[PDB]
């Protein structure tokens, strides 16, 4: 990530707030739903629409961005447990970082309409990547 | 492959609205932006150093008007998308050497484009269906690798 | 996938000599080494924790064994792939939902197999007809999500 | 790169010895016939079984690698010069990356027996994957 890059994620997500709970979980769902093959990762989940345990794993997820997003040029640090959660524990596909950043990008599209230009749109890609590689080292 | 009346109802309902002078040129400049590699295909098309080169490029505009056409001819024969892309199968792999990663790329950068227009309106089953439709067409323009 | 004359009798000549006992099971042993996550598709085969538990547990050379019969049946009839993988395809897309790239790297690590066994037997040009081979196998497998 | 990564391709490469031009060669000559796709980025190259132009680029990839696992902990500078190159001038698909480090797997299986057991095949990939990484940055 380049000084552009963190500058522009940074503004972008700044958006997010309050709803870093809603936007996580409807990021889940849009994973879950479009590449139905990474529900397999959460047998132990309800999936249903307006799932509580959904819900509450959106923010995780979110929340965890955000602090990523603070730590932005030590995010090895920043996210080594959640590296060995799921580089380690869990062994996630990396396909599947690429399809929820996806679906992540999706989310704040909808969203954040103003706020995501082509230029955000590339950093906000790159930052989900770096983050994807953090956690599947 | 095959959609269910659901997912019919998700793609045509927001395809009517979809400006097509407009979307296909936003999707392939955000492609050249986002994925700067991409843009080895496309020298012909002069500017594109910088996003607003990119998005402002009137070649990069009126390819992706007719990279969308394609799109739109792909939804009108959802049943028959390997042939509705033959042709073009041909000339992105026997041609122009696209490898098909690339192809699932420009997909979900236009159904990045389409969240972004349509808001709330692009709601998760609505982009689930979105998902099938250019997987079909990636893998419909990647059978002459196959 | 097409192979030449020339192709299919190399491609033949060597698979003559695997050992398709021991081979399936280097295979997917390698897989579950080289790429953890797949290892979560076999909990039920047991201890998979370090690189000695999963190539010598039982479970993953029965199971290899499985895997390279299936690529030998597909060797048979190479220009109808679908006649082999029509019903694995379901299994593996439908039922286990295996992410398609894993099928990819599969057909690779075997391709990094044979490398290994053959040894300078194991030319450039016949590991271009191989990985026609596996592109096939792999695209096969696939064909309940396309 | 884990301690335990670092420690399966310096040995591993210390095997390859004298013998890094000459895989790298062996490499590229895979690549082109496996995928012939790849040809593409060379269009003043003679491509042909033999060439000493496909044998000296062999040798120049080699001298890389070689430098990358002498500087494994510093592989953005120390390969610093084939960004630019790989990523900006040559616009090199990151999916062709993916298809060299293959062909370098396949042709080290194929000469190193002993060394190219299951931890060090993947030891050697993640260090293959490190490198493509930074050449596409
Ligand atoms: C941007 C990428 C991701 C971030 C920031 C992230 C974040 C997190 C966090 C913070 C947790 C901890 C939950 C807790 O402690 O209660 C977690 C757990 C988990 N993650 Fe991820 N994750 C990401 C990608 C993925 C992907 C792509 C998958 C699979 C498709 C996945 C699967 C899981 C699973 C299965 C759990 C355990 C959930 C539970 O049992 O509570 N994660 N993740
Ligand atoms: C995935 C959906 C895609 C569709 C539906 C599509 C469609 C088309 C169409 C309709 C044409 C015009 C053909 C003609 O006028 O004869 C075209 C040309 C072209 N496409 Fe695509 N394309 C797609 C993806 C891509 C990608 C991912 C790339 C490269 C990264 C690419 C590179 C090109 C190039 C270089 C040309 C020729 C440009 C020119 O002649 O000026 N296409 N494509
Ligand atoms: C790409 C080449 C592959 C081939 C030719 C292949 C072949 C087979 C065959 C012949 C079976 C036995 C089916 C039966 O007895 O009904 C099987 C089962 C299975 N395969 Fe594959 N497979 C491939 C890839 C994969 C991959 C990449 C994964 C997971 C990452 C996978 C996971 C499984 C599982 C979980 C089963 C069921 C095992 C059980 O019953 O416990 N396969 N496969
Ligand atoms: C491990 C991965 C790679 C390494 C270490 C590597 C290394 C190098 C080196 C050392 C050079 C010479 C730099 C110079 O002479 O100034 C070079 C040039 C080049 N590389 Fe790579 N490379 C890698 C992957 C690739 C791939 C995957 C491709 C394309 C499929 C590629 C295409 C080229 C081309 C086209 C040139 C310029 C050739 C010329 O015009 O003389 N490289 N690379």
């Amino acid at each position: 990530l380049s000084p552009a890059d963190k500058t522009n994620v940074k503004a972008a997500w700044g958006k997010v707030g309050a709803h870093a709970g809603e936007y996580g979980a409807e990021a889940l769902e849009r994973m879950f739903l479009s590449f139905p093959t990474t529900k397999t990762y959460f047998p132990h989940f309800d999936l249903s629409h307006g799932s509580a345990q959904v819900k509450g794993h959106g923010k995780k997820v979110a929340d965890a961005l955000t602090n990523a997003v603070a730590h932005v040029d030590d995010m090895p640090n920043a996210l080594s447990a959640l590296s060995d959660l799921h580089a380690h524990k869990l062994r996630v596909d990396p396909v599947n970082f690429k399809l929820l950043s996806h679906c992540l990008l999706v989310t704040l599209a909808a969203h954040l309409p103003a706020e995501f230009t082509p230029a955000v749109h590339a950093s906000l890609d790159k930052f989900l990547a770096s983050v994807s590689t953090v956690l599947t080292s | 492959v095959h959609l269910t009346p659901e997912e019919k109802s998700a793609v045509t309902a927001l395809w009517g609205k979809v400006n097509v002078d407009e979307v296909g040129g936003e999707a392939l400049g955000r492609l050249l932006v986002v994925y700067p590699w991409t843009q080895r295909f496309f020298e012909s098309f002069g500017d594109l150093s910088t996003p607003d080169a990119v998005m402002g490029n009137p070649k990069v505009k009126a390819h992706g008007k007719k990279v969308l056409g394609a799109f739109s001819d792909g939804l009108a024969h959802l049943d028959n998308l390997k042939g509705t892309f033959a042709t073009l199968s041909e000339l992105h792999c026997d041609k122009l050497h696209v490898d098909p990663e690339n192809f699932r790329l420009l997909g979900n950068v236009l159904v990045c484009v389409l969240a972004h227009h349509f808001g709330k309106e692009f709601t998760p089953p609505v982009q689930a269906a979105y998902q099938k439709v250019v997987a079909g067409v990636a893998n419909a323009l990647a059978h002459k690798y196959h």
